[PDB]
């Protein structure tokens, strides 16, 4: 067990669906021996032989630079796109479409409140739950 | 446990709640302080009045360090001081049997008791103290005992660390203050006129700190460390350096042990605190080991400190008015012998 | 020289990057559907010259800038990378 | 043991503190006082608290025992009064 | 830019004042360890010196320099004519505080925040 | 010249100063007074803190003169509000200032005789002091640091039986000043301790920027009281007891005066104290009443804010200075809209008159200096602030 | 006669910061939002820069928070995005400026509740 | 409301436009607040000529400096705003002289126009940084012997970076990196609603 923080207690990026990138500010410092995600990855990577190259956040941030745009660009969503091309290979994919109807997971409210660790760990959560059951 | 918080000076967190039953020593001193610095939780049992432990208050922090009453003769005072400690370090020594109190309790039979509590309690770990080059055999009654000690509390403890100091250099020690008060006798009197006892000095504080790393280090577990020092010395030269920072004539002359053996006993027969000891003496002239062992400073983490650098400060308040501002590099130094 | 992913940053609306988009738009279907598995990834950087970034085998990763280059140019350099 | 069920566990070295010592709580605890007081029987929908002593107590406020079932409670004093 | 200068024209008029300075300090280094009694040895403070005088070897701006003199000099009048005591001195050298490690698993063991 | 620090534990040295003297023989040729001894940070904390939780700070600056200082804040705040305290106000603030200015004239003149060697006239008046503060403490439940007067207004009304026992305490004080005044106003000692040392010529007071008994005690006429009326001293007749020749006799006599003259205007205040609110009516910048507070909802509401947020004085800045018993002290505190202060530059009477000691203290024996710091009645807690 | 130089005006030589909280501390310069309890903005006018967040332990003896970090508390408020950036700059702390936001203007008109068809 | 007497705002305002137009070179602007008090302000190569015209004028003699301050607007790119207030006991009426100095840019001294401003200039150089030319002897008044960084600038942490204990270790007071206890509770204050159009 490698205890890591959660969103309120690092300054970590994340990108919503229409790929805006933004930013996590540490709110409260992450608690017990627990540490950042990011660092975690590169002290195993140190105590293994192969280390990343990046020693502070800034650092991991320009490694997003170089494998992808839009996390360092915060607040900015990006406008073009290629969907041409994306149907012609759609086009040579063949696949069957079962019969079986597509059903969202979340049929009703009692569904949405618990779904990720924090949600499920939330008393709050569980008594509104109990209050819908 | 107490996952440790904070930057790591006054008002933090490391997590270590330790009893330290004879912190009032000159050796002590030095252990409280870095616990305290550290922000160590540290409990000080103490017997002297209040008035004498004070000087212990300031060092750590607030409700970080804890003082209670306790008597060696008392099993329950043990009992009740290592109920919520989870490291035991145990200092307990005196040079002079007192009357109530004899070498055995003072260095073996309650350095026992008090482990043996501890495991009772269930303390991760126990730290215990004993002299140097000490043999089951060794001549000084104190040596021997100590000895005795390091086997025993190994049974009513095991992989319990045995660190095992060399007699210690700093200000309020003996080694270096008992030399040169000797200022008082016109004479000098050096056993082999200060020959074959080569001597290896330790700071205090890398005592202490190497002490410290002990409690919060998993490598040491049934570890004999030895602290020893950074230059050893033939005790001619200690003796004459010692006069030379006090810049107080040296006047080596040789006294037959078997006669000297015997003003210890005078001094000894003296009620308060007697200067010398028939135990000491033969520790005086008793030569220091050589270094093949678990090493201690170093091996704990701290670069031993060599005795010059510091003795400007230890051996000043012997000097006189006239050689108060003189300074070190005035001074000469000291001259090791690897034998 | 195992390839495991190539990466073109292009710079969308940069005077340089056209030929890089260019060949996006005219043979990226093509080398896909040459290398079914291979992730060739568009991505999009600003202020910065395109770059064909590829990542070989055992976490190496390797240069080739495109600022400025023709069309063919870029498909000559994609296709040096995958030999 | 205090009001908030504030005990130190087992193994928590804070205990150390209460070592020779004692650890004040209060045996009167208000939870527990507040109950004893027996619920007013007022005759108006809706009766006023205004702490007892008028200056001398709480903020004046208003409480509505309308609902029958339950009875209203003053958010300062914790009196109860009901229809 | 466009600034006003404080009292060196250029870095090589002030590059004469820190020269200056350094001597004041080396031939002072010294008489301090001596009337402070201080527990120093005289080659050790005159490193410490130098370590200062190179801290802010980076600046590149005449009037940063002249001021940071300006201090100095200052620093010095408080050694010299002795309003600052050893407490006071033997804070340069931090010899109480416990050095911190700088390598990344180092903190990444100790602080939550490096 | 044989450097010798008056070392801050010495009597002498109001507990903390440091005065680095170069005694060319037992004369003294310069003096670099080393204060900051007492720096407490009083002026970058008030930053932080609003105008209310602020005044608190003012009663430990000179902390022998507590409600004369929170009087110049009182009155800053209070005009940067466009606001002004009722009549009864500003008379008690009148009779409490006045009862301040014979405290600190009791410490400064017996504790000036403390330094030179007398040391009954200590005790006697010492007495009469905590008969005073017992005062302070009917009207507001502190001995001294009170914070009775408010920013706007005062805090809470005299007690019922207060100025009848003021006007005991007036009516036999000055007996008590009589009697130190013929054990210590023509001894020859005394008089050849203090008469002809450390004089300071008219000119050279102003340019010192000394402000204060010691601008008096050399003949200019300047009182704060009387030149610039604030509160009601307008309404209040006084003589301002101007000196003649500056020597630190002829301050002592101005300070024995101003005792017998605060005497004058505290019975005139008894005589006169109007019927009245002690506070301005504006919930906005005074407090609203117990009973109002938990009757009203409008009066909870700016209890509430009042006390947890503030007045919120509107954006501005001003020096407002008045006569405190050192000297004129002043305020200057600069305003943004919201409810805590920009900076509050405290002028200490005692930052100027300290500078004057190398000055004033010119060829003069180590024993002038302790008379020279004892005229100028310094606190360092002005000082240093 | 004035002097030339194209230093940016780095100053951290002279603020007397210890080197660990220059380095190692990034501030942000934001204009605050609104907590959306209250419906006013007069405290979203004002650019401010707030420095990192750092270590909050609870204290032994009585369980207050604690902090090691010095500028920690230390909100500078600066009244425009240039003049915050020039701070960061001379004092030599990492900036990372976000846009201000403002809410855009949204079209209202009571007639349109009784809407014939909405 | 407090009574304001429009007396003085007329003759101080009349008095501003005299003191512009004798020191054209240096007043920039000359203002008189609604609590009836002057201001004048001027370049900061102004301070020993206007400071001289008002000590030694008939028609304006301000003898004594009541105060030397400095506020800190950090935003301003002249950080500090150094104020004189003086005090004309012949008048009866007290200016106050304000200037801009930034960090690196030092102001004259005044010490020569009045030696209270021997002290208070120290006072400004120890606590904001501000440097004056030709003055006799700056050097820290307030702050400890061995202080680094300037007190009240805006952006200096309350608590400051260093405090103090006895280790008995060393026998000697230690500095050490602040560690507090309970940080200081930095309440958040202002409302989010104005007052007035001011
Ligand atoms: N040169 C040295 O100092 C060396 C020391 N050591 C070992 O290190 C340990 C610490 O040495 P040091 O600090 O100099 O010793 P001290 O003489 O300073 O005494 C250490 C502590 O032991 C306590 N103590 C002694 N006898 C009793 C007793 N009968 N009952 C209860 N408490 C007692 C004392 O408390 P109180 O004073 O209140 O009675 C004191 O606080 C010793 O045990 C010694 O064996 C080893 C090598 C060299
Ligand atoms: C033992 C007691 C220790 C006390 C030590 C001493 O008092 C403290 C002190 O050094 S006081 C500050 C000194 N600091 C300067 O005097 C500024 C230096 N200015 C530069 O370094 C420039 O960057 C320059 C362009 C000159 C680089 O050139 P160069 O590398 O010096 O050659
Ligand atoms: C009245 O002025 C002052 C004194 O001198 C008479 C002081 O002694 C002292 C301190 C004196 C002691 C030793 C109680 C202070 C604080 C003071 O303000
Ligand atoms: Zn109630």
């Amino acid at each position: 067990i490698l205890p890591g923080a959660a969103y309120t207690e690092k300054s970590a990026t994340y990108v919503n669906t229409e790929g805006r990138a933004q930013q996590t500010k540490v709110a409260v410092t992450p608690p017990g021996l627990a540490r950042e995600d990011w660092k975690i990855i590169r002290a195993l990577s140190e105590i293994a032989g192969i280390t990343l190259p990046y020693d502070t956040l800034d650092q991991v941030r320009n490694r997003l630079e170089e494998v992808s745009p839009n996390l360092v660009r915060y607040d900015d969503i990006e406008e073009t796109n290629y969907f041409q091309q994306a149907s012609e290979l759609a086009k040579l994919v063949n696949q069957e479409v079962l019969a079986d109807p597509l059903v969202p997971p979340q049929l009703t409210i009692k569904d949405f409140y618990m779904t990720d660790s924090i949600s499920r760990a939330s008393q709050t959560m569980a008594k509104c739950v109990k209050a819908v059951t | 446990a107490v996952i440790p918080h904070g930057k790591g000076g006054r008002s933090s967190v490391s997590g270590v709640v330790a009893t330290v039953f004879g912190a009032t020593g000159f050796l002590g001193r030095y252990v409280v302080n870095h616990l305290g610095r550290m922000g160590s939780q540290v409990i000080i049992p103490y017997r002297c009045d209040v008035y004498d432990i004070m000087h212990l208050r300031l060092m750590g922090d607030l409700g970080q360090l804890t003082f209670l009453e306790w008597d060696a003769r008392d099993k329950d005072s043990i009992r009740k001081a290592v109920q919520h400690s989870n490291v035991v370090i145990n200092l307990i020594g005196r040079e002079w049997e007192t009357r109530n109190f004899d070498f055995e309790d003072v260095f073996v039979n309650i350095p026992r008791a008090i482990a043996q509590a501890s495991k009772e309690a269930g303390v991760e770990r126990f730290i215990h103290v004993s002299h140097l080059n000490a043999s089951m055999k060794s001549s000084s009654k104190s040596l021997r005992s100590k000895a005795v000690g390091e086997k025993e509390v190994r049974s009513v403890f095991p992989e319990a660390i045995i660190i095992r100091p060399s007699d210690i250099f700093g200000r309020e020690d003996r080694f270096l203050n008992h030399f040169a008060n000797y200022r008082w006798f016109l004479a000098v009197p050096l056993v082999s006129l200060g020959f074959k006892t080569v001597k290896q000095p330790v700071y205090v504080a890398d005592v202490s700190k190497g002490i410290v790393n002990a409690t919060k280090d998993p490598d040491a577990v049934g570890k004999t460390f030895a602290f020893t020092g950074p230059n050893r010395y033939l005790l001619f030269h200690l003796v004459k350096y010692i006069f030379g920072m006090t810049h107080r004539t040296f006047i080596p002359y040789p006294l037959p042990l078997f006669v000297y053996s015997w003003i210890g006993k005078l001094f000894g027969l003296s009620p308060f605190e007697p200067w010398t000891t028939k135990d000491k003496v033969e520790r005086i002239h008793i030569s220091d080991v050589m270094p093949t062992d678990l090493p201690g400073l170093e091996d704990l983490g701290v670069q031993p400190t060599p005795l010059e650098l510091k003795s400007i400060e230890v051996l000043r308040r012997h000097r006189t008015y006239r050689w108060l501002s003189s300074e070190i590099e005035e001074t000469k130094p000291a001259k090791t012998v690897n034998y | 020289l195992g390839l495991r992913e190539i990466r073109v940053h292009l710079c969308q609306r940069s005077p340089g990057s056209q030929g890089v988009r260019d060949f996006i738009v005219q043979r990226y279907v093509e080398l896909k559907k040459a290398h079914p598995n291979l992730p060739i990834l568009i991505r999009e950087c600003s202020e910065v010259q395109p770059k064909l970034w590829a990542r070989y085998a055992f976490g190496q990763e390797k240069t080739v800038s495109l600022n400025n280059l023709s069309a063919d140019e870029v498909t000559r350099a994609m296709q040096n990378v995958l030999s | 043991i205090t009001h908030t069920g504030q005990v130190y566990d087992e193994k928590d070295y804070r205990r150390v503190r209460f070592v020779d010592r004692q650890k004040e709580v209060n045996e009167n605890f208000a939870i527990d006082l507040i109950a004893q007081q027996p619920v007013n029987e007022v005759e108006h929908r809706i009766i006023a608290c205004d702490g007892g002593g008028g200056a001398l107590g709480h903020p004046k406020v208003y409480i509505n025992l309308d609902k029958e079932t339950k009875t209203g409670t003053c958010g300062y004093c914790g009196l109860q009064f009901k229809q | 830019t466009s600034v006003k200068p404080i009292f060196s024209r250029d870095l090589n008029e002030a590059k004469r004042r820190v020269r200056e300075l350094y001597r004041a300090w080396y031939r002072e280094v010294p008489n301090t360890v001596h009337l402070m009694q201080l527990d120093i040895t005289v080659k050790q403070g005159r490193d410490k010196v130098r370590e200062m005088f190179m801290k802010n070897a980076h600046v590149t701006d005449p009037r940063v320099v002249d001021l940071l003199v300006i201090k100095g000099k200052m620093e010095l009048q408080e050694t010299i004519k002795v309003w600052k005591q050893r407490t006071h001195v033997m804070r340069f050298f931090h010899e109480t505080e416990t050095p911190r490690p700088k390598d990344f698993l180092s903190k990444f063991y100790m602080g939550h925040d490096p | 010249n044989m450097t010798l620090n008056f070392g801050p534990q010495h009597p002498a040295a109001h507990g903390v100063l440091r005065l680095v003297l170069e005694l060319s023989g037992e004369m003294v040729r310069k003096c670099d007074p080393h204060i900051g001894l007492l720096h407490r940070g009083t002026e970058k904390l008030i930053e932080y803190k609003t105008y209310l939780q602020a005044l608190p700070y003012f009663d430990r600056l000179d902390y022998v003169s507590m409600m004369c200082n929170e009087q110049a804040y009182s009155i800053a705040v209070e005009k940067l509000l466009n606001i002004q305290p009722p009549p009864r106000a500003q008379w008690i603030r009148v009779l409490f200032g006045e009862i301040t200015r014979i405290l600190n004239h009791i410490m400064a003149v017996t504790t000036h005789a403390l330094d030179i060697g007398a040391m009954t006239p200590f005790f006697w008046m010492f007495e009469e002091r905590e008969k005073m503060f017992e005062f302070y403490e009917r009207v507001s439940g502190a001995r001294m640091h009170a914070a009775y007067i408010r920013p706007g207004g005062v805090h809470q009304d005299l007690p019922l039986g207060l100025l009848d026992d003021i006007y005991e305490f007036s009516k036999n004080f000055s007996l008590r000043i009589d009697e130190v005044e013929e054990m210590l106003t023509n001894n020859r000692i005394w008089r050849n301790r203090t008469v002809d040392i450390g004089v300071v010529t008219a000119e050279d007071a102003l340019n010192y920027g000394f402000s204060g008994v010691m601008l008096r005690g050399s003949g200019i006429q300047w009182d704060l009281r009387k030149t610039q009326p604030y509160d009601v001293y307008d309404q209040v007749e006084f003589d301002v007891p101007i000196g003649s020749r500056g020597d630190c006799y002829d301050r002592y006599l101005c300070r024995v005066e101003e005792m017998r003259q605060s005497l004058r205007i505290i019975e005139q205040c008894l005589n006169k104290m109007p019927p009245g609110e002690i506070k301005v009516d504006d919930a906005k910048v005074s407090p609203p009443k117990r009973a109002e507070m938990k009757t009203s909802m409008e009066s909870l509401i700016h209890h509430f804010k009042l006390y947890t947020e503030g007045y919120q004085v509107p954006p501005g800045a001003t020096y407002t200075a008045i006569e405190a018993p050192k000297g004129e002290f002043g305020v200057y505190l600069v305003s943004d809209g919201s409810s805590r202060p920009y900076r509050c530059k405290i002028k200490a009477p005692g930052f100027a008159h300290l500078a004057g000691l190398d000055k004033m203290s010119k060829g003069h024996m180590l024993a002038d200096v302790v008379a020279i710091i004892g005229t100028q009645d310094i606190v360092f807690g002005e000082i240093d602030r | 006669q004035l002097i030339t130089v194209d230093e940016k005006l780095d100053i951290t030589t002279l603020t007397g910061v210890p080197e660990e909280h220059i380095k190692t501390r990034k501030v942000r310069i934001f204009v605050p939002a609104r907590n959306n309890m209250q419906s006013g903005v007069n405290n979203t006018k004002k650019w401010k820069m707030e420095f990192d967040t750092r270590e909050r332990w609870e204290n032994p003896l009585m369980g207050w928070a604690s902090t090691a970090d010095p500028l920690s508390n230390m909100v500078l408020t600066f009244s425009a995005k240039e003049d915050a950036i020039a701070f960061a700059e001379k004092n030599g702390w990492s900036y990372d400026v976000e846009e201000k936001k403002v809410p855009k203007p949204k079209s209202k008109s009571y007639g349109a509740n009784f809407s014939w068809n909405k | 409301v407090r009574p304001r007497s429009d007396v003085t705002h007329k003759q101080l305002s009349a008095f501003g436009e005299y003191v512009a137009e004798i020191l054209p070179k240096y007043v920039q602007q000359v203002q008189v607040s609604c609590l009836d008090e002057l201001e004048i302000c001027i370049h900061p190569d102004g301070v020993i000529p206007t400071l001289t015209f008002l000590r030694d004028h008939t028609n304006a003699q301000f003898k004594s400096l009541a105060d030397l301050t400095a506020v800190d607007v950090p935003t301003r790119q002249n950080r500090f705003e150094i104020v004189y207030n003086l005090l004309s006991l012949r008048f009866n009426s007290r200016i106050r002289v304000k200037t801009y100095a930034d960090e690196l840019t030092p102001i004259d001294s005044i010490v020569s126009v009045h030696i209270a401003a021997n002290w208070y200039e120290r006072e400004v150089w120890d606590m904001f940084g501000v440097f004056f030319f030709n003055h006799p002897d700056l050097r820290r008044i307030l702050t400890d012997y061995g202080f680094e960084g300037h007190p009240f600038r805006k952006d200096f942490p309350l608590t400051g970076y260093v405090e103090l204990r006895y280790d008995d270790e060393v026998k000697r007071v230690v500095a050490e990196p602040v560690e507090l206890a309970q940080e200081f509770r930095k309440f958040d204050l202002n409302s989010p609603w104005e007052a007035f159009p001011a």
